[PDB]
């Protein structure tokens, strides 16, 4: 169980995205420049919480160094130092698991073999000289490294939920656990709301539907970090479904909070259809100088209040693994 | 092949605690974390020689540390009151079973489980265990001179008044072995019982400091087993250098020696006597850093454990001796250990080892609002303004005291989280509260979520919430430890399963 | 024996100790002992042009390019200014090293440090900001020590005595025998190469002491053989050389002058205009009454281009006394070396 | 210790020249310059049989260099030689004679006492009777002398190649070698064996891309010139030698201007590919001396960049994976021998070749007294058309007031440029300076080298001392310049007979010093 420093795998096919365009050209010649920033200070970041992999790590330089060799149109000395450190770095932390074997199966170019060894014994090597080098080991970094790089779980709470209907259906308790259960099961996901598609399936009629429906609704919201009853809405936004949502704005009305107004604000957004706006802007009814701030979001066609912490203990809490907040 | 003398039957299997009657000639030895009182007699252990009236004390001897030998080698006047059937051999030693949940460890890490006092002749199972047959794990030992040469110092210590005291090693040196080897000596209550003063000026090797402090600790009592500094001595200040090392910061490292040894100074004339260690570093700058050290001092001696010498050599008066030195498996990897035992630390000898998630953690608001007022980057301060709220999220940071006036100081971008740029950071006197481990922060209100191993709740008015992301890694086995990778369905935040071509740390 | 320097006269070094450092550590300016080292580096880097310079100053004008680079440093990715400053350390340190046939010491006096940047920045975790910061100047301050501060700040009088005198005894003789006589005049001439020479010619006039005009007669012989066997050149830098000692001065004040018609009369026959100028303009130099004379003397000696230019002259140093061309070969060539 | 066949053959002194009758094993060595005809046989010289009718030829060959030598081996062989006899013809072998070169090259020596006698004029009581002195003659009794006689694959090899000449087909050749390889002595081993006189003359084409150990270039130079006529001993780039142009690299080794390298090049191979097609001459090449790191890869780049025709290489390499098998040749080092002392540093014999090349009145006539005794060819400073700009090869960056000072005292380069091309776009002013990356961008063809002498300040003009020029007019073309990286030899601004004139302090130079700092 390896560390990563990109806390999803994923912002790291990301970092291939920026160093490399791909859609190399055509691009602004600037653009090249204004990606690889963000890029050389992730590495910078990723590096920075953790090691990283050399081999990534020196990337971050020979681009960055790269555009040491072009931004330069004067006195050079300073800038074959740039690109040679960085090449002479590169070079020496590439070889160091452990010598004119050794470069072959390393497959290190000879002439970064001879960089290194001229930067370190010899005249700086000339900055029309480090451009060969610096784009050709760049080259080489992506030779390598760079080039090549549940159905149970969905079945088991969806059993939970459904087993929720039968107890509802009936009509404190271990039982009572059971939904409790159910809640956390869909905090773990980013499918929440892939439920959501779920409850409209149990509904056969109007409120009926939300009797059922309803008393969870508002325990998932009682509990802190009820965003997603905001968030929830936000699955809303594909937009049956109308029904839940002005109900959602029923709903919404009755969690009177400043964040739970907050979600309308960018509740209003997700839901391009006047009337979920309308319906949004006139239960707002356009008082508060968040309701002055509504209407000039809805006329576009922004923070409400401020929000404070503590060194108190959470009051209600079960285990995130270092991630979803 | 080392053995301890053996009793049976003389030997007494005892509830909770271990008696045994040792005769004149016989040693014993042992392993794990155990409280020691003794019935009658003298024990002197490594050349400390402790009578029958002198309170119990709490050994925390590590498998990998070298043990320290309870020799029966024995008349003291009393003074010690020694003190149940039979008179038996000369001494009577007492042994009682210590809890203090070390050797927990083995929850958390599978390897890390066989250190301290758990099972895994006739023996009843309790945290502490005696070696009878010789075996390889070690027994202490040192050269006469090792002993000496602190021992020589000791019979100064009981005249007036203060002998200020440096040692120099190698990382591997041992000297940390030799340094807990004096205070012990000028400890023992056979003795000027003004309590010593000390510093520890390495990071790297640090001894009553949590990883990447410097510390001045006034140590009063005698620390018997190699603690990590997981039981407290009391000390002033803690101090992050934030680095494994002196390098990161040299500056910022150079500045706060000067502005420890001043405290020190206060109390270095305050008839305790200052107490020093120096970083493992010889070679290079180091040594300036321990040449520069040594004039400031004016230490009245010093101590070197290797021949290289000769910029050392002027203008203090100095001692060569052995190499020494002492499975742990690495004595690199400790450092997680310590490291990691701040936050398992309920309160000192007590430490609950259950992963760190499933308790309740701590919010505290990233805002001009008090509770946090503001993060700075020591290292690399031009981590784009956008990339720091991320940066300190899955890492180890400390938070700091700062008075609120200078806490007004000059963060530099409020949205979000008000970087505070580093320049300034240096300037202020800080002071530091604790370290912490935030295991998450919530953009959305701008609350942070941290753990931290102990505290009062840091109440005080307007002191600015201080942070600090250094260089101080963090342990595998809190995110991904066997236990939360069972209990969470396996998946990574940040960590991944176990090949492209080619990629790993240089 | 001679080796080639790149700076003309081996003087500026001397001059780079002063721009490389400072006199004033301290109340000069930064921002202008910045200049101050852009200077140094310059020039440097143009010695490197003309000819290979010694290490350690290819070093200085490194380490003082990276003294700036640290300095100036206003924040942000400290990821390019440590490689600048690393390589920097480490290129120097290896040029003193590297001219190490074994057992490689400190004999040369390295300090620890710097064998310990090295290998930081090497293979080890690049060096931090304040490493490089504190290190260069730890590294800056030993050249000065080491190599800066050290660099700080006959026979022709026998031919001329012995090349004129025997020349004496030839002009007693006046009224084979005639090759020695010959010879020696030829060897005065010839032997008279020296720019020390001119200098030489008014001494012995007047180490004459007790001499009538003819004693100067036997000279014309001689005087004229000599500007006789090298022709119009010599009485040039004879009279180039008698105004400026005539200069100088302002019978040994009197008899040259005298001498000086006698060069006077004869030759502004042969003269040329260029050099009647080199003369009107070293004539021109003196503010003494002596060359105003001597300049209505050659003004009264026909040709009306000359005439102008000597009036032209004349009431100027009248008026200042009373104030109380392309891939040709060079005219007249004198070789000298690559200097002037 | 070799030895050549004594004589005892029969020998006249003459006056001049010297004329030799050779019993039929006996071949000679011979030390110093000279020419020779042939009056009756056919000496055959390395490998290579010449009759009596062929035209003489010039040998320049020195110390340094091998000695080639000259058999006797072939028995008269064909009608093809015609004998011209006025002496004793009498049945014994082949008659033949040289003359005394008389190239004036020998006066290395006032220069260097180092460079006495590597061209013999009598550099102690005479051992002899008969020995006279000239120009050439034999090393007839043996001393450490390096002959000349390459592995029968070395000469069969390139030999081998020859065969192949006389049928219609063109061999666009190669070789790459690390200096002291023997490429210098190969490529000249080959020309030879082409240009042979049995071969029809076409001009073979050569190639010589060696910035740092030239063959048939000025020191920083690349040209590919027909070679219509042998050059019988290693003439230091110093035979006339007729070829279309040479190009100034500007430094020793080829990454001094690696993108100016590389475009140079190849430019260089469309004249080449404008000729080399023909076939009327196969072209030939000589490669730099990198086999590793760039030079192995400028020469990959090379080889596919024109056709090798044949492709060879002195010694087994991991270069020999790096470039496909493009069928090649593989032949052993061979790595010409000779002591240091003997051998001159490589970087030690350039000086001569630097210096060689002002000091030459015509191909075959050398003046050696120092340079500053004649005129200077005294040009213009500033906008003027006789000599328009400075442009810096490499260390471009420079204070603009400063750079003048930089030129003088040093070896740069008279270029030549056309109208505005010229003024595509500093201060006008001490110098026009026009930047290298304006001057990469100009066409250019390069006038020979330009020793500066004491540039005037005051007024624009600077003296100047070049070798030898028809006028250099042009109706637009400006001398553009360039100060490289080229050196400047030592003996020219200082040598013996320079330091006697003035001894005094130098205007760049100081007279012991060790210890204290080079790299």
């Amino acid at each position: 169980p390896r560390l990563t420093p990109w806390k999803s795998s994923d912002e790291v096919v990301y970092l291939k995205g920026l160093f490399f365009p791909a859609d190399r050209e055509q691009i602004s010649r600037d653009e090249l420049y204004r990606q690889y920033e963000e890029a050389i200070s992730l590495v910078e970041m990723y590096s920075s919480r953790t090691r990283v992999s050399h081999i990534l790590q020196s990337t971050a330089h020979l681009f960055s160094a790269l555009m040491m060799l072009e931004s330069f149109e004067g006195l050079d000395d300073t800038v074959r130092l740039t690109a040679s450190m960085t090449i002479i770095r590169f070079v020496n932390g590439l070889l160091d698991p452990n010598l004119h074997l050794l470069a072959k199966k390393i497959d290190l170019p000879s002439l970064f073999v001879e960089f290194r060894h001229s930067a370190t014994h010899d005249a700086l090597p000339s900055l029309e000289m480090c451009k060969t080098c610096v784009d050709r080991a760049i080259d080489w970094v992506w030779d390598h490294y760079w080039d090549g790089v549940e159905e149970s779980l969905i079945k088991e709470l969806k059993d939970l939920f459904k087993q929720y209907r039968r107890i509802r259906r009936q009509n404190g308790k271990e039982y009572w656990t059971c939904i409790a259960g159910i809640k956390d099961h869909a905090d773990m996901a980013n499918f929440y709301n892939v439920m959501i598609e779920r409850i409209v399936s149990n509904k056969l009629k109007w409120e009926h539907l939300r009797a059922l429906f309803e008393p969870m609704m508002n325990h998932f919201i009682h509990l802190k970090g009820w965003d997603f009853p905001l968030g929830l809405i936000d699955s809303m936004l594909s937009k049956c479904a109308q029904k839940w949502i002005r109900w959602l704005a029923i709903e919404q009305i009755d969690r009177y909070d400043d964040v739970l107004v907050s979600k309308m604000i960018d509740t209003l957004g997700k839901t391009l259809n006047v009337e979920l706006l309308e319906k949004l802007q006139s239960r707002f009814s356009a008082d508060p100088v968040i309701k002055d701030k509504i209407q000039a979001k809805l006329t576009l066609i922004v923070t409400p209040t401020l929000h404070i912490k503590s060194f108190e203990s959470h009051p209600n809490w079960t285990p995130k693994p270092f991630g979803v907040i | 092949s080392s053995n301890f003398s053996f009793d049976d039957d003389n030997t007494i299997y005892g509830h909770d605690y271990v008696i045994f009657g040792l005769k004149s000639n016989q040693n014993l030895i042992v392993k794990g974390q155990f409280v020691l009182e003794i019935q009658r007699g003298a024990i002197d252990i490594n050349g400390v020689i402790y009578h029958s009236g002198v309170e119990p004390m709490k050994f925390i001897n590590p498998s990998s540390s070298s043990i320290p030998l309870i020799q029966a080698t024995v008349l003291n006047s009393s003074l010690l009151e020694n003190k149940l059937f039979t008179p038996g051999y000369k001494s009577v030693i007492k042994l009682t079973n210590l809890d203090t949940h070390l050797e927990s460890i083995g929850r958390v890490c599978p390897l890390f489980k066989n250190l301290f006092w758990q099972f895994d002749l006739a023996f009843s199972d309790y945290t502490f265990y005696p070696i009878t047959k010789p075996d390889n794990t070690v027994s202490v030992i040192k050269h006469k001179n090792w002993m000496d040469v602190i021992k020589s110092l000791t019979e100064l210590y009981s005249n007036d008044q203060s002998i200020k005291v440096i040692v120099i090693g190698g990382k591997n040196s041992g000297k940390s072995t030799f340094l807990r080897l004096l205070v012990q000596h000028m400890l023992s209550p056979t003795l000027q019982q003004l309590p010593i003063n000390f510093m520890d000026l390495d990071p790297g090797q640090p001894e009553y400091s949590g990883t990447d402090c410097i510390s001045l600790s006034k140590i009063s009592e005698v620390q018997h087993g190699n603690h990590l500094s997981l039981t407290s001595t009391d000390s002033t200040q803690c101090h992050y250098v934030g680095f494994n090392s002196p390098k990161d910061q040299p500056t910022r490292y150079n500045l706060l020696v000067e502005q420890l040894v001043r405290s020190y100074e206060s109390d270095g004339e305050k008839h305790e006597s200052l107490l020093i260690n120096t970083p493992g570093w010889i070679k290079g700058y180091g040594l300036e850093l321990t040449r520069t050290l040594i004039e400031r001092v004016k230490p009245t001696h010093v101590i070197y454990l290797n021949s290289g010498g000769v910029d050392i050599d002027i203008p203090k008066g100095t001692n060569l001796i052995p190499l020494q030195g002492s499975s742990r498996y690495s004595s690199s990897q400790l450092r997680l250990l310590k490291t990691m035992a701040y936050f398992h630390k309920i309160d000192d000898f007590k430490f609950d080892f259950q992963p760190l998630l499933f308790s309740p953690p701590i919010q505290v608001s990233y805002g001009v609002s008090t509770g946090i007022s503001a993060l700075t980057h020591l290292k690399e301060t031009g981590i784009g303004m956008d990339h720091l709220e991320r940066s300190i999220e899955a890492t180890i940071v400390g938070i700091f005291k700062v008075k609120r006036d200078h806490l007004e100081e000059c963060l530099f971008n409020k949205g979000q989280l008000p970087l505070l740029p580093y320049k300034e950071f240096i300037k202020l006197s800080t002071e530091f509260f604790r370290l912490a481990l935030v295991h998450s922060i919530d953009q959305e209100k701008k609350i942070m979520n941290l753990y931290i191993p102990q505290f009062r709740t840091l109440d005080l008015t307007k002191e600015a919430i201080i942070m600090v992301r250094g260089n101080t890694d963090l342990p595998i086995w809190e995110i991904a430890s066997n236990e939360i990778v069972k209990r969470f369905k396996r998946q990574l935040p940040y960590i991944t399963f176990e090949g492209s071509s080619l990629e790993k740390k240089w």
